[PDB]
RNA sequence: UAAGGUGAUAUGAACCGUUAUAACCGGCGAUUUCCGAAUGGGGAAACCCAGUGUGUUUCGACACACUAUCAUUAACUGAAUCCAUAGGUUAAUGAGGCGAACCGGGGGAACUGAAACAUCUAAGUACCCCGAGGAAAAGAAAUCAACCGAGAUUCCCCCAGUAGCGGCGAGCGAACGGGGAGCAGCCCAGAGCCUGAAUCAGUGUGUGUGUUAGUGGAAGCGUCUGGAAAGGCGCGCGAUACAGGGUGACAGCCCCGUACACAAAAAUGCACAUGCUGUGAGCUCGAUGAGUAGGGCGGGACACGUGGUAUCCUGUCUGAAUAUGGGGGGACCAUCCUCCAAGGCUAAAUACUCCUGACUGACCGAUAGUGAACCAGUACCGUGAGGGAAAGGCGAAAAGAACC
RNA sequence: GUGAAGGUGUGCUGUGAGGCAUGCUGGAGGUAUCAGAAGUGCGAAUGCUGACAUAAGUAACGAUAAAGCGGGUGAAAAGCCCGCUCGCCGGAAGACCAAGGGUUCCUGUCCAACGUUAAUCGGGGCAGGGUGAGUCGACCCCUAAGGCGAGGCCGAAAGGCGUAGUCGAUGGGAAACAGGUUAAUAUUCCUGUACUUGGUGUUACUGCGAAGGGGGGACGGAGAAGGCUAUGUUGGCCGGGC
RNA sequence: CUACGGUGCUGAAGCAACAAAUGCCCUGCUUCCAGGAAAAGCCUCUAAGCAUCAGGUAACAUCAAAUCGUACCCCAAACCG
């Protein structure tokens, strides 16, 4: 997954940040509802989102 | 680099089990180590009103430390120190007195 | 007009009181936690396009972190940012 | 402050001395009068708070040449 | 009846506060002498 | 259940040994005529 | 480098990994809110308010960037005023802030001692300020010596509590000379021949070497007591390793280590090898630092308190000679010895420790040792500067006491 | 560890400081000897720190506005809740802002400590909940005193002063009322009725434009009325009483 | 309505006269001497500027009004003692 983005362009890695933190909107509104029985779900989404606007901040220079 | 792991048949060396062999369930980090059936303790379990409201006697085994267990060697029939020697590029953990690999 | 991935970081929770669900039931009005730099026109915009319904005016506050005393020290829990989100006529979420 | 702007006469300190001998400090401040000097070079008058033991430096060495050591050293004038 | 402390934040701010204690020589002196001490709050301020 | 507090002495004096001696202000006895 | 992990109080909950990226450790990189020199203006730090660009825009707007002052320099345009300055703008640079001590400089006490006290002392100390560096400062003879000579500064041991200074009181206190640590001398006031000519710097590959993760390590069992053996008794083995620590009591041989032998993607310290750039040799000659030296006056520094008193510094007032000349040799003079001021640079020996690593102790062992063995500069106290605590130990293991 | 130091007894013997043996606790360390070094011996310093007495179960229990009952809950009620009386304040002991405080607000829970007694109660513990603004306030625009202050003038240094300018309210600038509402918020929420300022889309006749000019803003003490109104009082009306 | 706490549906009259401020008219009026802020918002005049541009003016229409404070105590058991 590290490894997997660093062949996507910068417009189709831009995309998956937008679905990342759609995502984790998903998640941070479904551990406040009382679901979201899987409480680890948000420290991944959150180190997903990391990992790609680090790759974003690279290849832009 | 450890010497003692996860799924080792092990004989205790110390102790009021000395003599005894169990295996190893779980390394834990501060040198203590569970060895399955060996150090057998008795807790008091609170039943509290969910989450096993069984509240007997519970014998659970406690941790032993982990310099007080030696690896059963079986081959010798002994308890047996461990080495590390490197075959085929890899680390590998090898019982003294006959310098067999694990 | 707000970039997007701003949107998706005010709304941190669904706040529910039994004053919230009687804004919910009474005046269709969604009490939500937010972001502590939450403007009234970030939380409409976020209102709108996160839980796809229409509003009307967002009314905020900031709720003062209570100061508790957890077993010998005295801690200060954060302070967090209300919002009154109250939609038109239409109610989803 | 009195300072003198070609030689750097800073005011220096010392004693009063009585017949007594009673030692009390005091300060012996340079003879500093602003004071306009005619260079041909720039056509202007230019004042500078010059002792008068800088009066005979600027006359000795010229005017010309004591402003090239104050340019050179970093005074404003 | 009518104690020495009688509290004003705005007259605590600029007595003692931040940019008082910054603003002079002998303020920053007593600011390096309470982070040299190790205080937690540096002067009146929050 | 949080027991066994202390005995939180008074913030005036900061020598807790005589926190419970002397008020450390004035003392007033007042009649003292020698000559 | 790994079979275990998701920091701690802290259990969980939901998970991640299992020999190849779970975590951990290191090198480098990214991110690095807000305040604070705080720098866009302001402000009651952690807030308020913009300007101008540049986008993007659903037309509601939204982002990112810039915007401090000063110093130096350059560009443009620019008063009184004709030239011209001052000013004004826009750039590039650089600076500021914090830091424990050491260091250099500018200022500078008093208590105290004198058995009072004023000269003197304390003491150029405390402190305040300014500035700097890994050291700094000093430093290449206007130096000493004594008719022989020495040969830049710094530091240490003597000289020597001497010579002296001194209400000749309290006290202050040298040099010369000798033993050592460490030892380099060079530039400009200047034009030629020669003409990168070694130098000394910076930068870059290259080597040698550290630092920043690490890896391997060598050998013990029976037996009695005991809650438990590391103890006792018995009998072996390692040792370039019997430093230390942990383990249910005291372990060379259980563990971690230790002696030893090793290891580096990458980034750096040091040398060296240097290639490439900057300064710039060597030889011929000239040159030889003036409002200075000296003096009068007033102070200060020299051990030296103006005393017979040299020498140095300079606030004030004066004022040379220019190597056939000038300084010094403790008033002064004559000899004759020695040096060449009024320009500058300069390593080591030296001082220090906020901080990092090991290592040690006839150092402390919780009223001690840091104020602080513990969420301590905290609680508390004070408007504030500031002050400032008390508080360690269940057990081997929570097995931390089900149930009645 | 078949029991160390320590603690606590006892016995024995040294001229003394002391020494030794040991019963019990203690549960891991201690040191013959001979030398060595001292944070080397405490009853006093109105010594320092901690602990604990004493007076003494004494004084006091903080306004002499005052309480009495019946139910309730509870393990327990003089104090809590509810009720009926009684007393007290009413230019305050009531209602409401600013300051200051910072959750003391409300609810459910507990009653160790805290509360000068008890407590079921509380401004106590614990866990939830609660503060909604174009119009109120701040921010903001404007300045006063005064601060800071580019350049500037001064000053051993630090720095002092001050021009432009920029801050600084306690003053000046802009607009909302009434009902209803929560256990706790309301000029904020909701109904009703408004209003203010600014950005943005058409008409005719069109001169608009400032770090400038002039108005205005814009101001004292006291005193005297008149015109009112808030408010009150009575009548009338209305509902109810007999 | 219904635990009669309380919530809930109803809801009649809703006038007049008189007395009234220390409040408003009034930052007025009168009078005194001690002779009683400033700046902006505001209205207005234009200069450089500017051309049936840019603004202004009116009506109408749209949108925008951010951000903080907002609980509670205030003659007090929450402030200073």
């Amino acid at each position: 997954k590290a490894k997997e983005l660093r062949e996507k362009s910068v417009e189709e890695l831009n995309t998956e940040l937008l679905n990342l933190l759609r995502e984790q909107f998903n998640l941070r509104m479904q551990a406040a509802s009382g679901q979201l029985q899987q409480s680890h779900l948000l420290k991944q989404v959150r180190r997903d989102v990391a990992r790609v606007k680090t790759l974003l901040n690279e290849k832009a220079g | 680099a450890a010497k003692i792991r996860r799924d080792d048949e092990v004989i205790v060396l110390t102790g009021k089990d000395k003599g005894k062999r169990g295996k190893v369930k779980n390394v834990l980090s501060s040198g203590k180590v569970i060895v399955e059936g060996i150090n057998l303790v008795k807790k008091h379990q609170k039943p509290v009103p969910a989450l096993n409201q069984p509240g007997g006697i519970v014998e659970k085994e406690a941790a032993i430390q982990v310099s007080n267990v030696a690896i059963f060697n079986a081959a010798t029939g002994k308890a047996d120190r461990v080495g590390f020697r490197f075959e085929d590029g890899k680390k590998v953990r090898f019982f003294k007195s006959n310098s067999e690999t694990i | 007009m707000i970039r997007e991935e701003r949107l998706l970081k005010v709304l941190r929770a669904p706040h529910v009181s039994e004053k919230a669900s009687t804004a919910m039931e009474k005046s269709n009005t969604i009490v939500l936690k937010v972001a502590k730099d939450a403007t009234k026109a970030e939380i409409k915009a976020a209102v709108q396009k996160l839980f796809e319904v229409e509003v009307e005016v967002v009314n905020t506050l900031v709720v003062k972190g209570k100061v508790k005393r957890h077993g010998q020290r005295i801690g200060r829990r954060s302070d967090w940012k209300k919002a009154y989100v109250t939609l038109k006529e239409g109610q989803n979420l | 402050s009195r300072v003198c702007q070609v030689t750097g006469k800073r005011p220096v300190t010392g004693n009063n001395r009585s017949h007594a001998l009673n030692a009390t400090k005091r300060r012996f401040l340079p003879n500093l009068h602003s004071h306009r000097f005619w260079v041909e070079s720039e056509k202007r008058f230019v004042t500078l708070r010059v002792s008068a033991k800088g009066m005979r430096v600027i006359d000795k060495k010229g005017i010309d040449t004591v402003l090239a050591e104050l340019r050179a050293r970093g005074e404003k004038y | 009846m009518k104690r020495t402390f009688q509290p004003s934040v705005l007259k605590r701010n600029r007595s003692h506060g931040f940019r008082a204690r910054m603003a002079t020589k002998n303020g920053r002196q007593v600011l390096a002498r309470r982070r040299a001490k190790g205080r937690a709050r540096l002067t009146v301020s929050k | 259940h949080c027991y066994e507090c202390s005995s939180d002495c008074p913030n005036l004096q900061p020598y807790f040994s005589r926190c419970f001696s002397t008020p450390v202000w004035i003392s007033q006895a007042q009649g003292i005529r020698a000559g």
